[PDB]
């Protein structure tokens, strides 16, 4: 009974990471609480246990105060001071009180206390205490399979949750089941199942590929960048600092033994291996093997790489459903264009056709020296008006006063397009008017001036019904522009 | 949902993780309790009303 | 949908509306007022 009450309150504390001190503490706010109850009139009332024999010694507290609210459980510091002249504000004064019989009420109140932090929160200490299987494959019993969801058993009260896209599209659980996942997120549902553990994502791979290859647990091989289209095929990309080690081989392991433990783990997905390159290009090439690139053209400004492949490789470097460019350009972070040597050789002339024709167009230049441009890299308007006058100066032909008249030709050009926005559509002249109304760009302001709507008091007079049929106007934003245009016009 | 291992802390005893419920009796009568008879099996603790 | 729920909203509610402009709500007034009712009762 004395040393039970002890031995307790330290499996408590075993059970859910708690601490002896702070399941007595609790325990002595319960019992105060369920003498409070038994006391027809409400007093604060202060528990104290005894923390060698578990006896408990229950008081009524008076809540030392400056200015008393409640005379049944606050005193005046100088009436507690009369009593014990050591007491400060804040302190507690007692009064013999009989303690509470421990029936199985106070025990339900009790327990529940100890269950609040021995049960409900043993699930997020067992969590926490796990520092590395949060992070990690953590290893769980199914104990629940519902339509949307699968509930793991971890120990300890420790409950885990994997979501319908959290699993992988062909795999089958069943209680009993022992099932390996990565620990995503820890959330705060202590009650229930505060941790979230996946199986799709791509750190269940990298945490695989860590556990069967010791050279990533040492750090002498690196995961760059994971790709993965779930329990179907995966794509990483390794780096190492170590010349004599090969990552690739690492990464398969004699005879691929690694990579298909690794695969067999995730249902039967197929793993690629590819080495890290710190040129895009070059990292591209490899992203798409198994299948040959015979050129690749980088387009930096659009974050575009396109892939020139000999006919007979074209449907393996697209893959079955596009699965091989989508997952090299989710590796690369580059959008992948895959097509064929002639598609891209016959896409750059239709593109030097367009530059050429843009600039004999606009820059009043014959065909001959729009060409010239184009060879030199010259594809947009933009680049011969920005570009420094140095590089436009290496071009053989071009002198100081023809680069300065192409570049004042190139900015009028793009000036009599902003014209343009300006008024036919809304920039400046119409910003003013049929963009007047708050949440109209120059295109809105264009489309609403086509149908007529050219004016901001022409907008305050539509109806929502009038504007419906306008792409990219919803009547909510029809709504409020047209209450916009009407606080301005009829209330300004 | 409170752990009855707890119980040594609070309540004493062992465990009360079993059903606690007190023998209620049914319905369809009234009446007036008019005799009280206890009889004790010799060797029991006799409580303060028999 | 009925006349006491258009009655007790002000002129200020109903201009916020979808689809409703100054030559509808004129209507509404000159409609009320046709029945001796008044918009913000």
């Amino acid at each position: 009974m004395n040393k039970e009450i002890l031995a307790v309150v330290e499996a408590v504390s075993n059970e859910k990471a708690l601490p002896r001190e702070k399941i007595f503490e609790a325990l002595e706010s319960a019992l105060a609480t369920a003498t409070k109850k038994k006391y027809e009139q409400e007093i604060d009332v202060r528990v104290q246990i005894d923390r060698k024999s578990g006896d408990f010694d229950t008081f009524r507290r008076w809540l030392v105060v400056d200015e008393v609210t409640q005379p049944t459980k606050e005193i005046t510091l100088e009436a507690a001071r009369y009593e014990d002249e050591s007491l400060n504000l804040g302190d507690y004064v007692e009064d013999q009180i009989e303690s509470v019989t421990f029936d199985r009420i106070t025990t339900q109140t009790a327990k529940q206390v100890i269950v609040q932090k021995v049960r409900e929160a043993e699930r997020a200490m067992v969590v926490d205490q796990f520092r590395e299987h949060e992070g990690e494959i953590i290893t769980g019993v199914v104990k629940k399979v519902n339509r949307d969801n699968i509930s793991l058993d971890l120990g300890n009260n420790a409950e885990a949750v994997i979501l319908r896209e959290d699993m992988l599209p062909r795999e089958n659980f069943r209680p009993g089941d022992r099932v390996r996942g990565v620990l995503y997120s820890v959330r705060p549902e202590a009650r229930g199942a505060q941790l979230f553990v996946t199986r799709s994502k791509p750190e269940m791979l990298i945490e695989l590929f860590r556990i069967e290859v010791p050279e990533i647990g040492e750090e002498v091989i690196e995961i760059k960048a994971a790709a993965r289209d779930p329990g179907s095929r995966a794509k990483i990309a390794v780096k190492t600092n170590d010349k004599r080690i090969d990552p690739v081989g690492a990464c398969v392991g004699m005879r691929g033994a690694r990579v298909q433990a690794v695969s067999t783990e995730l249902g039967g997905e197929r793993i690629d291996i590819v080495l890290w390159d710190d040129n895009p290009a070059q990292f591209v090439i490899n992203a798409m093997a198994p299948a040959d690139v015979a050129s690749i053209v980088v387009d930096e400004d659009k974050h575009t790489m396109d892939i020139a492949v000999e006919a007979g490789n074209l449907a393996q470097a697209i893959g079955r459903n596009g699965q091989n460019v989508r997952l090299a350009s989710q590796l690369s972070g580059w959008e992948l264009n895959v097509m064929t040597v002639d598609d891209l050789q016959a896409k750059h002339q239709a593109e030097a056709h367009a530059a050429i024709d843009t600039f004999t167009k606009y820059l009043d230049i014959d065909e001959d020296f729009a060409t010239v441009l184009v060879e030199e890299g010259f594809s947009t308007l933009e680049e011969l008006a920005y570009v420094p006058m140095k590089e436009l100066l290496e071009i053989e032909g071009l002198d100081e006063p023809t680069v300065e008249a192409l570049r004042e030709r190139a900015k009028n050009a793009l000036a009599t397009i902003a014209q343009a926005q300006e008024e036919s559509l809304g920039d400046n002249k119409p910003a003013d008017d049929l963009l007047n109304l708050e949440g109209v760009d120059r295109d809105l302001a264009f489309k609403l001036a086509a149908r007529g709507v050219c004016t901001l008091e022409d907008l305050a007079e539509q109806g929502i019904d009038d504007l419906a049929d306008i792409e990219g106007l919803t009547d909510e934003k029809a709504g409020a522009l047209i209450m916009a245009a009407r606080n301005i016009c009829w209330f300004g | 949902t409170p752990e009855e291992k707890l119980l040594r802390a609070i309540f004493g005893e062992k465990a009360s993780d079993v059903k606690d419920s007190s023998l209620r009796v049914p319905n369809g009568v009234s009446g007036t309790v008019i005799d009280v008879q206890v009889f004790t099996r010799d060797g029991v603790e006799k409580d303060k009303r028999a | 949908h009925y006349i006491g729920d258009l009655v007790q909203r002000t002129e200020v509610e109903l201009l916020k509306t979808p689809n409703l402009g100054k030559k509808s709500l004129t209507e509404i007034k000159d409609v009320l007022a046709s029945r001796g009712l008044s918009l913000g009762m």
